[PDB]
């Protein structure tokens, strides 16, 4: 069986709040950054 | 309604087999006969390069780009007409 | 709702850290791209 | 341990392989249309077939071999199949709409008439009528199969189902020959567009339906169905009647009224 | 044309656009009243310590909030449709002008008598004469007689466009293979501006419409100088 | 043919902890690894193709 | 174990969590796109490029917000978490197919990102109208990748609709009639029926566009006798139902939130709320051509569509007044979720009312394809759909996670967001009335002041989004574990604790018939 | 004769916003009439109304394309 | 042109035993043509082929009734 309870029903760890801050920052930041980098790619192509 | 016949005394496998062999497959046999008679190649019509036909806005992704998928040389002209 | 007290309470200093890191992770990469817009348009 | 009648399914890889197969088929079509290569598309088609094979294999394992299809579970699958057929009806409705839109208001490029100038339609009294008798006949023979199964008659169930499949194959071969013989093509304007995309998606559903009946045929040979429990057969018959009804609408609309 | 800090419609230049302003005034009053009533009632529900939490009967009050909105809708629909149908009224134009959209400019055809046609391109910001309007001026304006019923026919030679002139109440899509008709009638001389109103690619923002409304005698002099 | 459903019922109800998609035995693992290898490899390949198509190719 | 649990799931709660994560990430993408839009328009002139790159951003903004943020959150996330709990069911009807509805969405999103990376992107508008979207004006793979992206998203939602309808009809306790199920469950069922019927028509339309682009069909090409306006009919036959799909689960969550924080055991006028949602769903299929009042349709057709569109105000107004009547007499708890719901009620009403302005085909000549439309739909989407999402997220986060948020921070977040969205979209009414077109990268000078204010508002909303991420972090960082929740007697989804066990209702509830 | 032509009058056959068929019909009518006056003992001046109406209503590029296709033998309408 | 007219030729539009519509159509065409010609001051001689075909095909009493109804203002076909 699987682990149950607060912090165990999620595909990411909340054991260490600073490791968590890094994960959430890469997660949400990567989604927010992508359109900026796609626009850059298109402006750089020609 | 509109046809005829007249069972419905109790539906079952025997009745549907009766319909299969006594009405449905005979129908198919008759239409197969009818189709086997009115076959035979019609004369193909003069090519006219109508602009609403033989559309080519992008080449097809097979062959030389200019043949439809089930191209029949006898009856399907290219944009430039029938092939040799 | 009622809750137990925080198992690992997050002090005001800790919150200022997480909040700044969070804001920075949005602002810096986009800022970098936007700052360099001119350096892309002439290419 | 549960005291409800519903099915808790084992964790399964097939949702993920099916999702990825869709990625590979669509990126594959993109690569074929624009970068002159079939590789990705071939991979996606293969992983799609593998996914469907293993997924429906498991459903058979869960039901015939493990007993998980209680009446409640079967009632859910009945709803799911009906809803699925409804979504397929509405898919076809879009292509009928396109057909009537174009044919009821033919534009000047056509000659302002329907069929368009230069279009010579098939005779609907020839192979299209034969096709109609073929699929109507298969609706009679699948109904015989259904009653034979319910009456516990293995031999006649198999015979009737075999006849049904044979008629579905006959339709498919007749339609392939009509496609080759047609003097107009998918590129012949909106007449060719509506004709081949609508009957082509119908033809695909005939092949899907026949494949499903063929699965049922081999499961019947292996004694999977009981006289009362046989939802794969019921679902394939409903799907087959759907395919037959879509054909009738095609025949009246595109072949007959549209000629 | 629009002016800085404008809140509402451009001033009406045709009788139909005046009708629309009066109709919008009517409808916006209703919008303000309903939005404000909802805001008020929210604040009213939230500002008492009195309670009533048992089951409330709903039948009586739902008659009110179905019949009242139904009446309000009818009081909007009635003037709306009247204007709709008056726009469609047979008017017998004295002049027909065609416009064809392209990527990214408009062409005009005046072919009632002579075969006059021309293209109409935005003036680039770098070529504007002083005091002319950024993104709005064109090199060749749609010269038209004022105080006369004009049939505009609209189509396209490539992708969708849409031919709009807000102060006359005009917006007609420009669809290849299709000839769309609208009617144009200016109460006043002047210059009246519009912009392409269906996304049509790279320079959608930069293919404006400029009508130049002049007295009939001047329009006739202009047509004659095109020979 | 003869009715061997009971043998399959015994096979697929065996308490061996296997999930249904592997409970058939070793052939299931093979078919699964083929399927998953093609899906993951094809996906990587599709990513490579995106990389290729994202830039002008002379 | 990790792969089994999170890639091979057959669990409605875990799949709901996957959808909430996916949709939160998509929301970041769609926010970034919205900021690029408003940066381009934030001062007159050109920032990025011409209308192509601009409208690739516009087009992507819309698809991401609709298909990857709202629908996955509302239906995939809250639907999968809450629907089985609210009816005492042990999972969804098709728990394995449920997982494929989820896993189709990362490939769908991948196809959309690919469309914007190859060639010059799909700068078509989310409507993807031909001929601009065809193979001459948009040669190359971008539009095809966009079509395939929609195909995958469509299959995901069609199969999810089948799952939800089946679950809701078939898996209630035997004593529970449909008129004893909670309004959120109703709202999901009706949304699912709308998806089931509308998405296949979109699929037909975009497949015809695909074949016009690649197989030399001419459904939409006058040269072959086709018609660009047929595509519009097929698209909007789906696209008007689609906006009701976007709001109906929000209506259902608002009903639960307003009831809960009013201290009530039930919403006012339950059967009226069911009637109104079913009426909205039905009327939502017979109005689509109000998106085509300037294409040149006959006047009688425009008169019909004007009138039929306005009818929807009547059931919608029943729901608004019934939420108000739920507040009435309540012991009001001014929780953050309640604030979101109250903002929903007012701001959704404003957007609905400008929808009724637009319903008038005569006035819509002047307002069509202007920012007045943009203002209408962002009031119902950015301040309706999104406010319902935020209210549901703050309300149910302790159930899904086991942890409480900091309410003061959540109230701050609400306040910032409220200012930002209104500053962004209220001036867009003026821009539309005075004639600013949609899908423009730059505007005549007169329009500068309101575009400037609107762009400044978009930055305030960005600050709220960043703050939201911090707030979620702080709750998982501090780990305040839930003890007790009030009103469980009328909110069944809470009664198995927070978070509920992996398997719930293994022994079903007991409900007798009498 | 019966002239004073300013522009095409309202035509109850074509009362809606889509005027495509009105342009097409007068183009056809003119060329049908013109063909009839040439193959017989008559003169094209009788065809003049249709000429004016279609010249007024029809986009120059439609006329030009239709003319080219009549010359080519690919005009799909019957004349 | 085609003189030495003997009788009405086969007409693919009316290939069946029922020829009512053939008589009717040529009767309409002739009188339509004659109205167009007489108005614009042309020559009705170009209408002659329709005149010969309808006189060959149509019963005398039909033509006579139709003529009477045209003169009365009760002819239900469009001329
Ligand atoms: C409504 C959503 C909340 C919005 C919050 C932000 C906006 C403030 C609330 C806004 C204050 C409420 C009253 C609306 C003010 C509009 C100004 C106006 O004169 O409107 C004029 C018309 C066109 O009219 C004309 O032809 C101009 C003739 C008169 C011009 C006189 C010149 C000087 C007047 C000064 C006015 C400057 C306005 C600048 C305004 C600059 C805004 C940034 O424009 C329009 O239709 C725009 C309206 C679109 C339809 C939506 C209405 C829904 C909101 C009503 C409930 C609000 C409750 C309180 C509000 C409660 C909030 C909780
Ligand atoms: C959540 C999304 C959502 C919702 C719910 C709605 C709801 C409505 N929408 Fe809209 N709409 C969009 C999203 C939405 N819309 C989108 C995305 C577009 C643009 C597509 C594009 O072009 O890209 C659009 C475009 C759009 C147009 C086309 C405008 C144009 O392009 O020119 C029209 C026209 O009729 C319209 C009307 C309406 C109406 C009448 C409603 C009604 O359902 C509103 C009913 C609600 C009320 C009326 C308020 C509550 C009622 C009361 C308090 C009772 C009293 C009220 C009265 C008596 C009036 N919408
Ligand atoms: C749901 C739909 C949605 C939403 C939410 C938004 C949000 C925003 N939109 Fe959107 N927009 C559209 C749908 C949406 N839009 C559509 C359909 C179009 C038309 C496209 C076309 O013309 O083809 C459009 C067009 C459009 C334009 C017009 C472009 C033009 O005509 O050129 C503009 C311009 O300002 C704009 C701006 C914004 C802004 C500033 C926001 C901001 O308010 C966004 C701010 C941030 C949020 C609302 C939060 C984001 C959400 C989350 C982070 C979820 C968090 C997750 C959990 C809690 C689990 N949009
Ligand atoms: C019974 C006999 C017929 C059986 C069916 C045959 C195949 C149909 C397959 C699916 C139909 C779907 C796509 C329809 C595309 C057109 C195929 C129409 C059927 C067909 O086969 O049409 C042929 C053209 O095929 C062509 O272009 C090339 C076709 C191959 C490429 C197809 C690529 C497009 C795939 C798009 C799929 C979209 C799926 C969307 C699902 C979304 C669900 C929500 C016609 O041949 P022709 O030479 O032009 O004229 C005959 C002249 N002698
Ligand atoms: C554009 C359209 C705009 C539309 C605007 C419409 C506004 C409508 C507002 C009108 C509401 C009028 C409702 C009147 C119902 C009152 C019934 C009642 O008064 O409540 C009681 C029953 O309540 C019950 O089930 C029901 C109890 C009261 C609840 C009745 C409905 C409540 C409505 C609340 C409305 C909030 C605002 C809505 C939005 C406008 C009966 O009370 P009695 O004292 O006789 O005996 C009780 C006490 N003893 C013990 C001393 C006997
Ligand atoms: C269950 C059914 C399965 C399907 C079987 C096939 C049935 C086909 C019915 C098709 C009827 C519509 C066909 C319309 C096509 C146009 C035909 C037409 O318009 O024909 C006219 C009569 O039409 C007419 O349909 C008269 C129409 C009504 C005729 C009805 C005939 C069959 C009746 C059966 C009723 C059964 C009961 C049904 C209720 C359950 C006759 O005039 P033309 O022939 O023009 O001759 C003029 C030329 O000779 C010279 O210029
Ligand atoms: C040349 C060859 C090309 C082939 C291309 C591939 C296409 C073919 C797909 C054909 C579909 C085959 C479906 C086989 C399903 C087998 C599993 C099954 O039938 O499972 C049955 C349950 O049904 C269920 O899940 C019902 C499951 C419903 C499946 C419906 C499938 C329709 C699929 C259409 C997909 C594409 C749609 C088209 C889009 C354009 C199992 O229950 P029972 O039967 O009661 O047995 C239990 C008793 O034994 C107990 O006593
Ligand atoms: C251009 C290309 C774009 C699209 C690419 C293709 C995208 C998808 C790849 C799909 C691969 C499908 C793989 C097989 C799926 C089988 C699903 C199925 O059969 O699901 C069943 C439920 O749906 C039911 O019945 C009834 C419904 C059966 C649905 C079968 C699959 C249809 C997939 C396509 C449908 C498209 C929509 C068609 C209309 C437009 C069983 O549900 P489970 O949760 O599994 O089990 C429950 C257990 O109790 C069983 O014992
Ligand atoms: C953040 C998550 C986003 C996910 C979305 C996908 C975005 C991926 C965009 C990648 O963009 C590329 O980045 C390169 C950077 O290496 C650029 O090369 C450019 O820059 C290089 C590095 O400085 C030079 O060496 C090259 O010559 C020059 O063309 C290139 O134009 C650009 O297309
Ligand atoms: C629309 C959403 C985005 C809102 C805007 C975010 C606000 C800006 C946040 C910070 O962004 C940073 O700005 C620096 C400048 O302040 C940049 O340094 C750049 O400029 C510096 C100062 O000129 C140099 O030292 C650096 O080397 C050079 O990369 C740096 O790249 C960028 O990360
Ligand atoms: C997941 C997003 C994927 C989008 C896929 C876009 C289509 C790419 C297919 C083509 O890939 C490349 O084509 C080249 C020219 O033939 C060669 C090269 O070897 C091949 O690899
Ligand atoms: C392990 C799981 C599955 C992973 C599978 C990985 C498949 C990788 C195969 C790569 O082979 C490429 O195939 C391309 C197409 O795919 C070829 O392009 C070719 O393909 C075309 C069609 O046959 C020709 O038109 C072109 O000349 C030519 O560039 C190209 O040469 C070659 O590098
Ligand atoms: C009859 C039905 C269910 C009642 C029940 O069994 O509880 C109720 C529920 C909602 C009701 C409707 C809504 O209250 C909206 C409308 C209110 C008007 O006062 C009558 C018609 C009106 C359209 C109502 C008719 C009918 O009384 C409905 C449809
Ligand atoms: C083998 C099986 C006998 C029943 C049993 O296995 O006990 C019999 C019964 C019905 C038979 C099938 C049916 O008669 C229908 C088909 C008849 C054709 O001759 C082809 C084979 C065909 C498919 C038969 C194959 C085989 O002989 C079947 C399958
Ligand atoms: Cu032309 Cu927009
Ligand atoms: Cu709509
Ligand atoms: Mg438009
Ligand atoms: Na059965
Ligand atoms: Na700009």
């Amino acid at each position: 069986h699987y682990e149950e309870g607060p912090g165990k029903n999620i595909p990411f760890s909340v054991e260490n709040k600073w490791r968590l801050l890094a994960m959430m920052t890469l997660f949400f930041g990567s989604g927010f950054a992508a359109p900026f980098f796609i626009v850059r790619h298109q402006l750089l192509k020609k | 309604a509109s046809a005829a016949k007249g069972d419905h005394g109790g539906t079952g496998a025997r009745t549907w087999r009766f319909l299969t062999f006594g009405l449905a497959l005979p129908s198919v046999a008759l239409c197969t006969l009818n189709s086997w008679l009115h076959s035979g190649h019609r004369e193909r019509p003069a090519f006219i390069p109508y602009h609403h036909l033989r559309i080519r806005t992008k080449p097809f992704s097979w062959g030389d780009g200019n043949h439809t998928f089930f191209h029949n040389p006898r009856v399907n002209p290219l944009p430039t007409g029938y092939e040799k | 709702i009622t809750a137990k007290p925080a198992k690992t309470p997050t002090s005001p200093k800790e919150q200022a850290i997480g909040l700044s890191v969070t804001f920075l992770s949005f602002l810096l990469p986009a800022g970098w791209v936007l700052y360099h817009l001119d350096n892309y348009k002439k290419s | 341990h549960q005291t409800h009648a519903y099915h808790m399914v084992n964790p399964s890889p097939w949702p993920l392989t099916g999702a990825l197969s869709a990625l590979l088929m669509t990126s594959g079509l993109t690569m074929w249309f624009h970068f002159n290569s079939m590789t990705l598309l071939m991979i996606g088609l293969t992983t799609n077939m593998l996914t469907m094979y293993q997924w429906w294999r498991d459903v058979i394992r869960e039901s015939t071999f493990q007993g998980h299809h209680t009446p409640a579970v079967q009632k859910g699958l009945r709803y799911g199949m009906i809803l699925f057929i409804i979504s397929e009806v509405l898919f076809f409705t879009g292509f009928f709409w396109a057909f009537y839109h174009s044919s009821l208001a033919p534009t000047p490029e056509l000659g302002g008439c329907w069929p368009p100038t230069g279009i010579h339609p098939l005779n609907p009294l020839e192979v299209p009528l034969l096709n109609t008798s073929v699929l109507l006949a298969s609706g009679v023979s699948i109904t015989w199969a259904h009653h034979s199964l319910m009456e516990g008659d293995r031999k006649h169930m198999l015979q009737a189902l075999f006849i049904t499949i044979t008629l579905g194959v006959y339709f498919t071969l007749l339609q392939a020959s009509e496609y080759y013989e047609a003097p107009f093509t998918i590129s012949d304007g909106v007449y060719g567009s509506t004709f081949f995309v609508a009957t082509g998606f119908h033809g695909l559903h005939v092949i899907i339906g026949s494949t499903f009946l063929i699965v049922c045929f081999f499961r019947q040979l292996k004694f999977h169905f009981t006289s009362n429990h046989h939802f794969g057969f019921e679902a394939a018959a409903w799907y087959w009647h759907f395919v037959d009804v879509v054909w009738l609408f095609l025949y009246v609309s595109i072949y007959w009224w549209g000629s | 044309m629009a002016y800085p800090m404008q809140l509402g419609f451009q001033d009406a230049t045709s009788p139909i656009m005046e009708e629309l302003l009066h109709f919008h005034d009517h409808t916006l009053m209703i919008v303000f009243l309903i939005s404000s009533l909802v805001l008020y009632i929210i604040s009213l529900m939230l500002t008492t310590k009195l309670t009533h939490t048992s089951t409330m009967d709903a039948q009586e009050v739902e008659t009110i909030w179905t019949i009242l909105p139904a009446i309000i809708l009818i009081l909007i629909a009635l003037p709306s449709l009247r204007i709709l149908y008056m726009m469609d009224e047979i008017n017998n134009p004295s002049l027909t002008v065609k416009t064809m959209g392209h990527q990214w400019y408009w062409s005009y055809e005046y072919t009632d008598y002579e075969d006059l046609s021309f293209d109409s391109y935005m003036i680039p910001t770098s070529e504007l004469k002083p005091g002319e309007l950024r993104l709005l001026e064109v090199d060749n304006r749609v010269v038209l007689p004022m105080e006369m019923t004009i049939r505009m026919l609209v189509s396209s030679e490539d992708v969708l466009h849409s031919w709009a002139v807000p102060s006359l109440g005009l917006k007609t899509d420009a669809i290849p293979g299709r000839l769309n008709q609208t009617t144009l009638m200016s109460s006043r001389p002047g210059l009246y501006y519009g912009q392409c109103s269906e996304i049509c690619g790279s320079n959608h923002s930069f293919m404006p419409i400029v009508l130049e409304l002049v007295p009939l005698k001047y329009f006739e002099k202009w047509s004659a100088s095109m020979l | 043919f003869e009715n061997r459903v009971a043998e399959k019922q015994k096979l697929f109800q065996e308490d061996n902890g296997l999930p249904v998609h592997l409970k058939g035995g070793a052939t299931d693992n093979i078919l699964y690894r083929v399927t998953m290898t093609l899906c993951l490899g094809g996906t990587l390949y599709s990513l490579y193709c995106l990389g290729w198509a994202s830039f002008p190719h002379k | 174990m990790f792969i089994n649990r999170w890639l091979f799931s057959t669990n409605h709660k875990d799949i709901g969590t996957l959808y909430l994560l996916f949709g939160a990430w998509a929301g970041m993408v769609g926010t970034a796109l919205s900021l690029l839009i408003r940066a381009e328009l934030g001062q007159p002139g050109t920032l990025l490029g011409d209308d192509q790159i601009y409208n690739v951003v516009v087009t992507a903004h819309a698809f991401v917000m609709i298909f990857f943020m709202v629908m996955p959150i509302m239906i995939g996330g809250f639907g999968n978490w809450l629907v089985p709990l609210m009816i005492g069911a042990p999972d969804m009807a098709f728990p394995r197919m449920n997982n494929m509805s989820f896993w189709l969405l990362p490939p769908s999103f991948l196809l959309l990102l690919a469309s914007s990376m190859v060639e010059a992107g799909a700068g078509t508008g989310w409507t993807v109208y031909p001929p601009l979207a065809g193979n001459l004006a948009h040669a190359g793979a971008s539009v095809d990748l966009t079509i395939f992206s929609l195909h995958l998203a469509g299959v995901s939602s069609i199969l999810g609709a089948i799952n939800f309808i089946t679950t809701i009809i078939n898996m209630k306790p035997p004593a529970m009639s449909q008129y004893q199920t909670p309004l959120f469950v109703w709202s999901v069922m009706i949304t699912a029926v709308l998806l089931l019927l509308s998405l296949p028509v979109l699929a037909a339309g975009i497949t015809m566009l695909l074949t016009d682009r690649n197989l030399n069909t001419t459904f939409f090409d006058p040269a072959g006798g086709g018609d660009p306006i047929l595509y519009q009919h097929l698209f909007w036959f789906f696209g008007h139902p689609e906006v009701y799909i976007l709001i109906l689960p929000g209506f259902g969550m608002i009903s639960h939130i307003v009831t809960y924080y009013s201290g009530k055991k039930e919403p006012f006028g339950y059967m009226g709320m069911v009637w109104a949602m079913m009426s909205i769903g039905f009327l939502g299929f017979i109005v689509w051509a109000h998106h085509m009042f300037t294409v040149g349709m006959d006047v009688d057709t425009r008169a019909y569509f004007t009138s039929a569109t306005m009818i929807i105000a009547i059931p919608t107004g029943v729901k608004v007044f019934s939420w108000l009547a739920t507040l009435h007499g309540g012991n009001i708890k001014w929780s953050p979720a309640m604030m979101w719901a109250l903002g929903f009620i007012f701001l959704f009403t404003v957007g609905g009312l400008t929808g009724i302005v637009l319903a008038n085909s005569s006035l819509d000549i002047v307002l069509h394809d202007t920012y007045y439309v943009v203002a209408h739909f962002h009031y119902v989407l950015s301040m309706g759909a999104v406010f319902a999402i935020m209210g549901g997220f703050v309300h149910w986060f302790p159930l899904f996670s086991g942890y409480t948020l900091n309410d003061t921070w959540a109230k701050i977040h609400f306040a910032i967001m409220f200012v930002g969205v209104n500053m962004t979209f209220f001036p867009q009414h003026f821009l539309g009335l005075s004639g600013m077109p949609r899908r423009y990268s730059d505007y005549p000078d007169a329009y500068t002041m309101w575009n400037t204010i609107s762009s400044m508002g978009s930055f305030i909303s960005l600050t709220a989004v960043m703050l939201m991420v911090f707030i979620i972090w702080e709750a998982f960082a501090s780990k305040r574990e839930v003890l007790t929740v009030d009103l469980t007697t009328t909110n069944l989804e809470w009664l198995n604790g927070c978070p509920p066990p992996y398997h719930t209702f293994e022994e079903p509830t007991y409900v007798n018939l009498k | 004769k019966i002239k004073n032509y300013q522009t095409a009058p309202f035509d109850s056959r074509f009362p809606n916003q889509n005027q495509t068929r009105n342009c097409w019909q007068n183009y056809l009518d003119f060329h049908r009439c013109e063909k009839a006056m040439t193959a017989k003992g008559g003169d094209v001046s009788v065809c003049e109304w249709y000429r004016r109406v279609y010249k007024s209503l029809c986009p120059i590029s439609w006329v030009s394309t239709w003319d080219d296709r009549r010359a080519e033998g690919t005009f799909p309408g019957k004349i």
